[PDB]
Formats: structure tokens, C-alpha cells, sequence
């Protein structure tokens, strides 16, 4: 009749202090079904022209980022579907967090650089003819990858796995490392993430696309019928999904009227995350396989 | 057209042989150098610089 | 004190609820810090090994055979035999910021 | 095997130099002068053996004009080498309708032959109607009935020039892939710059558009 | 003397037809076909940034020259796909290039009325031969001191590199001269013009001896048989013809109903059994030189195969096309 040994060790952090849950998993499943298959098809079929210009490189990078993000999504759906229980180790949770940040920032930056490149394309016919080399595209994609990989410290110092009552949990811990780091590493990191991953990209997309559509270069030989609708649709798709996620990220203020005052413990934030996954899934299908340039070879 | 007349006369004065003789000579050359043609007889990769 | 005795009794009951019962063997004192909430204690002590009888109630009735307790009638306990900072401040707390992201 | 290392290092240097030269050359814009004859290829835009080279920079754009005054041989033997030019400048000297060598008929024949050609199925043609000052004086003396028949308009410079432009414009048969930029002779350089900018926009959008 | 010229032409035609008694294909039916030929792209040479217009294999069968519209003459090492030399030609319009038999010189030319000769090992300009009023179509090296050129003004010229002046002028063509080939003994050379006629010229004598006709369009390519007693020509009407110098008459014709596009380049194998011809249908095909059949196709080029060549050892064939690539087949 022995449950332990001479040194009795255990841990127990017990503490006494539906309609949305199902929709989140449904959205995750639809995003995954519409994703990995479509992204894999895009990757395998993108051989339109060998060593094609920068647009194919942008599309390949975006598709790869979305494919990795959506193939690591099932880990998140398993975590959320088990009543917020994370049975995996700290190393796997750290790896998932790091790769998720890398993929999402890479996708956002690639979309932003696509918009900037298109704006320089149509508006500028002279300075875009001397700065569109393939080596420059390789340099800028390498810089984008480096910037997305070397931003934020989830490197096992800002994320720890701590089991709560009867449920294991891995989470970002911006505390318990130093008493001096009080409200100086949780808000600064969130603000930096919001300003680099949402503020500058959204501003650039908005200004470039609006100035491109409204003024249409004041020149003819542009099909404004499809172009305007496509630009508006892509802008709407980008805005309507990442915005709730970023407001929930900036919502981490912890004092409005009570402990939560927003009932965030439910699947509202997971639903917004699923909307972000839906936008990531919907981007490649809305860029690469719907335009008039393609759809003629198949 | 004196130059053309002279050229035609020179061409007509050139001796010609039978077509069959030329064909036989070409065939003799072909089967004489057939063994030395790498594009005709396949060459092993042991002595092939292009593998 | 009485609060420390109640806290150690609650910790032993939690031990007996799920992992045979073992009593204290290397007893030790405590310091406590009564200010947040009604009470708060910081008591450490060793336990016994095996048992003379199994399932002999939550309280130890078997005379013959370095922990860490930070409890707040208890709204939270992390007895493991540390994160006492947030538990002592529970009496809004236990947020564990995030919990909802791919991060 | 240090010889192999030296050879591959030399090859790497050679291919780097080749890539740099290709990148430098791709940024420039090239035009081909293909005027009618005795008043064409020897254009007026020059003055500001084999192929004649002209290099000039305008609005941060390096124009290389290839003039063909020699090579009276067959055109199709060397015309296929010019399927890389941004535009073809066709210069027609006005007031030559009365002159015979008939010259305007040869100009139309050359324009139809090159404009409706397989190699230049997408290259833009910039028509330059020169000697308009002499043309205005010659209309008052020599009517436009001797050449370009069915001339119903009066002997006026404006209507005659409009008729010339229409008779040169309607000669094109594609009308979709290529467009003819007609101008009357720093207006010439600005017109050429605008035409080549439009051609660059169209050609580069045909590949990297992605609206 | 139009009547005298017509009578002489009729007599020459009658004498030529008298010697004809049997077609080439009539007596070659006893030779087994060699149509079971499947050549694969052994090597791929890249680096050109424009349409490749001409090439020439080296005597050592390891180094080859290549000319394209970018203005660069590239000398490669086909054994290891390593670029050996890169000459920045001053003229971007290049149609022909040559490699010296001793390997110490290279040649180039095009829409400049000048054939430029460079020395590899002593790259600097060595000679610029000028004097032609038309575009050069083929510069070919006889030795280190004599070169032969053909221009678009219906004139061929045997030059002298040491003096930089023409030594012999060959005239008589009506249409623009398109190609020339040198005999193995370096004493005779046949060249074809746009008038659908190919004339044979003597280097030492400097006068024409034989004229071959029969084509309905321009003759674009020419190449001697390895024995030097015959040569094959390709035209723009999807037709090739074999002519014999001794017979002075067309021997046998290569044509296909499916093929409509003309021939841009042609060459013979080491034994002369295989005739590799490049067409405008984005493909190059091999013909049985003694049976007029097709043994295979060298598909793989993304544009028109402008030029092709066979090594002296005949171990491989190099094809350059407008797709800015070189392919070594073995």
C-alpha cells in the first residue's frame, strides 16, 4: 500500500476562485478542410513558369506560411477541444507558439509587401523598372523571414506550462522571473506586436489600395470593373478577421469593472482566433486561383 | 551576259560521274566509318565523358 | 496556531482525497503573514511513509509511521510538498495572462 | 585538385559578371528606326556601315536607337533579330506625294509590311510625319489629288493632315495588340517617352499585373 | 547572248540528266534502318541572356563557342559545364561565330559589316576585317592566317588576317548568301544563297566550278559530308536536299507532310549516317542520310533551335536555340 516513496512529491493548484464553443470548432474544421488541401494544390501546381518573376515568389511564400500555420492548427484545435487542457510538454507548446508567431507575421508582412509592390508597379513606371530584380526579391524575402523570426521572446523565458485545477495548461508568463518586471514586459510586447503586425501593415494596405483604385493612375487600359471589386473584397477579408484578434490581444487590461467583465474565459477569443485562421486560409484562394491571369492553364 | 555564258560553258565542260557510283562511294564510306560513330553505335559510360 | 493547524489538516485531507495515509514525522514551525484576506500561512513539514492501515480517515490515527504551504474556508492552495505570490494575492488573481491564443 | 577549384572560381566570376551585365542592359529601352527611304531611316531625331547606334538619356531612361540605312538586302533575314525593341519609329516625310521614285506608295507598302508582321505583332509603331511646313506650302501648289486619290476635301493643311493620319492609321490590321502613336514634326522626345512608358506599362502588366 | 546562254544551260542540264540512272533510295533498300535512336539531354549550359544565333565546336571536342544577341561571346567547357571565356562583343547583333582549328583564335560577325577575330591565349581584339557592304552570315576559319566570309551583298571573301585585306573575292550569287562550309581538305567550299542556289568555289583558283539548284525558297544551312564529296542543304520550305560534287546533281530529298516550317541549321555526324537538322517547329530532328527516314527528335528547347553542331569525335551534339540555352546531347 504505497503511493509514493520516502520523498513525498506532487503538485496541485486547486483553487475555487456551448453556443460559442461549438461554432469555434466548426470554423476551425472548415478552415482546415478548405486549407491544407487547397494550399497543397497551390504549392504543387504553382509551376506556371520556371523561375518566374517576383509575384510567384510572393505567392509561394504566402502559401508556405499558410500551409505551415494550418498544419500546426490541429494541435491548437486538440488543445481547445479538450476543455482547455494541454497534456503535451512545455517544449512542444513553446515550439508551437514560436512557429505560430513566425508564420502569422510572415504572412502579414508578405501581404504588406505584395500591396507595396503593386502600388509601386502601377503608379511608378520608371523607378519600378530598375528595382524589380529577382535578387532584390530574394533579399527582401530573406529580410522579412529574419524579421518575423527574430521578433518577440517566446524562447522559453516568456512562456511556462503550469497545471491549473485538474487541467494542465501552457501559457505565456510575463512574470515570476523577476519582481522588477512588473507591467513592463506584458504590455510592451503586446503593443509592439500590435504596432508591427497590424498597424503599419493595415495602414500601408489601406493607403496603397485606396490611392490606386480612386485615382486609377489617371490613365486608361486598366480593367476597373474586376479590379475594384477584388481590391475591396481582399481589404474587407483582411480587416474583418484580424481586427477582433488584435482588439482581444490589446484587451489584456484586467481592470474594467471586475476580474474579467468580458467573459473571455469562453470561446470568444478562440472564435476570433478561428476567424484569423479563416482569413489565413482564404488569402491564397483569393489571390492566386481567382484572378483572370490564371485559370487559363487548367 | 558574257560572264554568265562563260560560267555556263565552264560548268558544262566539267566531267560528271554516274549517280550510282557516288551512292556506292557514300555507302562504302558510311559502313567504313560506322563503327567509329558514337552517335550511331551506343557508347558505354566507362569512356564517355558525358556519361 | 489554530489557522496553521486547520491549513495542515486541509492539506492532509487533499492528500488523502487522491494520490496509505501518512502523518507528520519531521515537525517544524511556521511564520505566516496575516494581512491579505482573513488568513495566510507558510508551513513546511515532512510526512510519514507507507501506513499501518489504509483509508484510516482523513485525519491520521496511526501514531507509528520539506514541504511548502501557501493557502488563504480556503479559496486556493498550491501545497506540493513555487507560486505563492499570486495565491497570497488571491484574497482578479489567477489570471495566467493569455490562455487563449496560438501564441 | 586545385585546377578544378580555380576553374569553378573563374566560372563563378564569369557568371556573376554576365548576370551584372544582363541586369544593367535590361534597364535600358531600345527603339528601331525603320523609315521609308531617302527621307526615313535617316531621321531628324538623330540631330540633337551596318547598324547605326544612338544613345541618349531622357527622364532617367536610356534610349538606344538602332538606325538601318545600310543593308539593302532581304529584310526578313535580319528583321527577326529585332524582336526585342520597345518601339519602331516610322518617319514619313510629307510633301513627297507629288515626288516620284510614288514615294508615298512605297512608304505605305513598307508600313503595311512591317506593322502587319509576325515578329512585330506586339511592338508599338510611332509614326512621325515630318516636313509639315513644306507640306503646307506644297498643298497650295500641288493638290492632294495626284497621290491618295478620292480626295474630296479642300486644299487645306488641317484636313489634308487629318486625311494623312487616317490613311496611315487604318493601314493597321491587328488594331488590338498594337497601337500606332501618330505625331507631327522637344515635342518629339516627350512623345517618344510617353509612348515607351505606355508600352512598358502594357507589357509589364501583361505578365506581373495581378489586379 | 541570251540564246547562247539558254542553249548552254540546256546542254548542261541534258548532260547532268544523262548521268542519272538510279536514285539513291533505290539501292539503299538492303541496309537496315537505324531509326531506333533516343538521345537524351546529357548536359545543359546556361548563362546566355538572349537568343543564341550561332555556335562552333572545337577541335578538341571539349570547348565550344556560343554567340547571342546580348553581345557576349561565351566559350564553354562542355565536359564540366564550366564557362571558360566571356568576350564582351561591341556589337549586339551577332549571327555567326567561328573557332580556330588550332584553338588560338575565335571569330564573330553580324549586322556590322565587320568580322572580328579575337585571340584567346597570347582576351583582346586581334583583327577587324571590313570591306563587305552587307551583313555577314558565316565566318569560318581555314587556318591561323586565312579566313572565309560570306555577306548579304551576294559576295564571299577569302581574307588575310596578317594584312587585314581581302585576298580573293567570289561573286555570282543572285540572292543573299546565307551559309558556307569548308571541305575537310580546305581546298573547296560550297555556299548557298537566297536565290535557291548553292555554288562551289575553289580557294586557290578563286573561280566557281559547280552550281546546284532545285530548292523553291531560300537556303539557310549547308554542311559538307565527312568525306567531302557531298553536302546537304536545308531550305525554308521544310525540305532538305543532298548534292554530290562529282555527280553535280541532286541526290535525295528529305521532307515530311507534317513539317511545314523551314530549316535553320544542319550538320552531319562523324560517319555521315546521321543528319541532324534544326527546324522552326521548336524541335530538332535526326534523319538517316542514306534512307531519308527520321531516327529521332531532339525535343526540349523552349524556342526555335537556331544552331547546332557536332564534335570532331562525333561523341555529342550541341544545340543552341532562341530560348537562351545550350543542350549537349549524347
Amino acid at each position: 500500500f504505497e503511493n509514493y516513496s520516502y520523498d513525498l512529491d506532487y503538485y496541485s493548484l486547486e483553487s475555487d476562485l456551448g453556443v460559442v464553443h461549438w461554432v469555434s470548432l466548426v470554423l476551425y474544421c472548415l478552415a482546415f478542410v478548405l486549407g491544407i488541401p487547397g494550399n497543397a494544390i497551390v504549392i504543387w501546381f504553382t509551376g506556371f513558369k520556371w523561375k518566374k518573376t517576383v509575384t510567384t515568389l510572393w505567392f509561394l511564400n504566402l502559401a508556405i506560411a499558410d500551409f505551415i500555420f494550418l498544419l500546426f492548427l490541429p494541435l491548437y484545435i486538440s488543445y481547445v477541444a479538450m476543455n482547455f487542457h494541454w497534456p503535451f510538454g512545455i517544449w512542444l507548446c513553446k515550439a508551437n507558439s514560436f512557429t505560430a508567431q513566425l508564420n502569422m507575421f510572415a504572412s502579414v508582412f508578405f501581404l504588406t509587401v505584395i500591396s507595396l509592390d503593386h502600388y509601386i508597379h502601377l503608379i511608378h513606371p520608371v523607378l519600378s523598372h530598375r528595382h524589380r530584380t529577382l535578387k532584390n526579391s530574394l533579399i527582401v524575402i530573406i529580410f522579412i523571414w529574419l524579421l518575423a523570426s527574430l521578433i518577440g521572446g517566446p524562447a522559453l523565458y516568456f512562456r511556462d506550462t503550469v497545471e491549473f485545477n485538474n487541467h494542465t495548461l501552457c501559457y505565456n508568463n510575463f512574470q515570476k522571473h523577476d519582481p522588477d518586471l512588473t507591467l513592463i514586459r506584458h504590455h510592451v510586447l503586446t503593443w509592439v506586436k500590435f504596432i508591427i503586425g497590424y498597424l503599419f501593415p493595415l495602414l500601408t494596405m489601406s493607403i496603397c489600395y485606396l490611392c490606386l483604385i480612386f485615382k486609377v493612375k489617371k490613365r486608361s487600359i486598366l480593367i476597373s470593373s474586376r479590379h475594384f471589386w477584388t481590391i475591396l473584397v481582399v481589404v474587407v477579408a483582411f480587416v474583418v478577421c484580424w481586427t477582433p484578434y488584435h482588439l482581444f490581444s490589446i484587451w489584456e487590461l484586467t481592470i474594467h469593472h471586475n476580474s474579467y467583465s468580458h467573459h473571455v474565459m469562453q470561446a470568444g477569443i478562440p472564435l476570433s482566433t478561428g476567424l484569423a485562421f479563416l482569413n489565413s486560409c482564404l488569402n491564397p484562394i483569393l489571390y492566386v486561383l481567382i484572378s483572370k491571369k490564371f485559370q487559363a492553364r487548367f | 551576259a558574257r560572264k554568265l555564258v562563260e560560267q555556263l560553258k565552264m560548268e558544262a565542260n566539267i566531267d560528271r560521274i554516274k549517280v550510282s557510283k557516288a551512292a556506292a562511294d557514300l555507302m562504302a564510306y558510311c559502313e567504313a566509318h560506322a563503327k567509329e560513330d558514337p552517335l550511331l553505335t551506343p557508347v558505354p559510360a566507362s569512356e564517355n565523358p558525358f556519361r | 496556531t489554530e489557522a496553521q493547524r486547520r491549513g495542515l489538516q486541509v492539506a492532509l485531507e487533499e492528500f488523502h482525497k487522491h494520490p496509505w495515509a501518512f502523518q507528520e514525522t519531521s515537525v517544524e514551525s511556521a511564520v505566516d503573514t496575516p494581512f491579505p484576506a482573513g488568513i495566510f500561512v507558510r508551513l513546511e513539514f515532512k510526512l510519514q511513509q507507507t501506513s499501518c492501515r489504509k483509508r484510516d480517515w482523513k485525519k491520521p490515527e496511526c501514531k507509528v509511521r520539506k514541504c511548502l504551504a501557501c493557502i488563504k474556508k480556503v479559496l486556493g492552495r498550491l501545497v506540493h510538498c513555487t507560486q505563492c505570490l499570486r495565491v497570497q494575492r488571491a484574497g482578479h488573481s489567477f489570471y495566467f495572462p493569455g490562455q487563449f491564443a496560438f501564441s | 585538385s586545385a585546377e578544378d577549384k580555380a576553374a569553378v572560381e573563374r566560372s563563378k566570376m564569369i557568371d556573376r559578371n554576365l548576370r551584372e551585365d544582363g541586369e544593367k542592359a535590361a534597364r535600358e529601352v531600345k527603339l528601331l528606326l525603320l523609315g521609308a527611304g531617302e527621307s526615313g531611316k535617316c531621321t531628324i531625331v538623330k540631330q540633337m556601315t551596318g547598324i547605326v547606334e544612338t544613345h541618349f538619356t531622357f527622364k532617367d531612361l536610356h534610349f538606344k536607337m538602332f538606325d538601318v540605312t545600310a543593308q539593302r538586302s532581304e529584310r526578313k533575314k535580319w528583321i527577326h533579330c529585332f524582336e526585342g525593341v520597345t518601339a519602331i519609329i516610322f518617319c514619313v516625310a510629307l510633301s513627297d506625294y507629288d515626288l516620284v521614285l510614288n514615294r508615298m506608295h512605297a512608304s505605305m507598302k513598307l508600313f503595311d509590311s512591317i506593322c502587319n508582321n509576325k515578329w512585330f505583332t506586339d511592338t508599338s509603331i510611332i509614326l512621325f510625319l515630318n516636313k509639315k511646313d513644306l507640306f503646307e506650302e506644297k498643298i497650295k501648289k500641288s493638290p492632294l489629288t495626284i497621290c491618295y486619290p478620292e480626295y474630296a476635301g479642300s486644299n487645306t493643311y488641317e484636313e489634308a493632315a487629318a486625311y494623312i493620319q487616317c490613311q496611315f492609321e487604318d493601314l493597321n490590321k491587328r488594331k488590338d495588340t498594337k497601337e500606332i502613336y501618330t505625331h507631327f514634326t522637344t515635342k518629339n522626345v516627350q512623345f517618344v517617352f510617353d509612348a515607351v512608358t505606355d508600352v512598358i506599362i502594357k507589357n509589364n502588366l501583361k505578365d506581373c499585373g495581378l489586379f | 547572248l541570251r540564246q547562247e546562254a539558254e542553249q548552254l544551260k540546256n546542254q548542261i542540264r541534258d548532260a547532268r540528266k544523262a548521268c542519272a540512272d538510279a536514285t539513291l533510295s533505290q539501292i539503299t533498300n538492303n541496309i537496315d534502318p537505324v531509326g531506333r535512336i533516343q538521345m537524351r539531354t546529357r548536359r545543359t549550359l546556361r548563362g546566355h541572356l538572349a537568343k543564341i544565333y550561332a555556335m562552333h565546336w572545337g577541335t578538341d571536342s571539349r570547348l565550344l563557342v556560343s554567340a547571342s544577341q546580348d553581345g557576349k561571346l561565351i566559350i564553354w567547357d562542355s565536359y564540366t559545364t564550366n564557362k571558360v571565356h566571356a568576350i564582351p562583343l561591341r556589337s549586339s547583333w551577332v549571327m555567326t561565330c567561328a573557332y580556330a582549328p588550332s584553338g588560338n583564335y575565335v571569330a564573330c560577325g553580324g549586322l556590322d559589316n565587320i568580322c572580328s577575330i579575337y585571340n584567346l591565349k597570347t582576351v583582346r581584339v586581334s583583327r577587324e576585317l571590313a570591306g563587305h557592304t552587307g551583313y555577314l552570315s558565316c565566318c569560318r576559319f581555314l587556318d591561323d592566317n586565312q579566313i572565309v566570309t560570306s555577306s548579304g551583298d551576294t559576295t564571299c571573301a577569302l581574307w588575310d588576317i596578317e594584312t587585314g585585306q581581302q585576298t580573293t573575292t567570289f561573286t555570282g550569287h543572285t540572292g543573299d548568301v546565307m551559309s558556307l562550309s569548308l571541305a575537310p581538305d580546305t581546298r573547296l567550299f560550297v555556299s548557298g544563297a537566297c536565290d535557291a542556289s548553292a555554288k562551289l568555289w575553289d580557294v586557290r583558283e578563286g573561280m566557281c566550278r559547280q552550281t546546284f539548284t532545285g530548292h523553291e525558297s531560300d537556303i539557310n544551312a549547308i554542311c559538307f559530308f565527312p568525306n567531302g564529296n557531298a553536302f546537304a542543304t536545308g531550305s525554308d520550305d521544310a525540305t532538305c536536299r543532298l548534292f554530290d560534287l562529282r555527280a553535280d546533281q541532286e541526290l535525295m530529298t528529305y521532307s515530311h507532310d507534317n513539317i511545314i516550317c523551314g530549316i535553320t541549321s544542319v550538320s552531319f555526324s562523324k560517319s555521315g549516317r546521321l543528319l541532324l537538322a534544326g527546324y522552326d517547329d521548336f524541335n530538332c530532328n535526326v534523319w538517316d542520310a542514306l534512307k531519308a527516314d527520321r531516327a529521332g527528335v531532339l525535343a526540349g528547347h523552349d524556342n526555335r533551335v537556331s544552331c547546332l553542331g557536332v564534335t570532331d569525335d562525333g561523341m555529342a551534339v550541341a544545340t543552341g536555340s532562341w530560348d537562351s540555352f545550350l543542350k549537349i546531347w549524347n
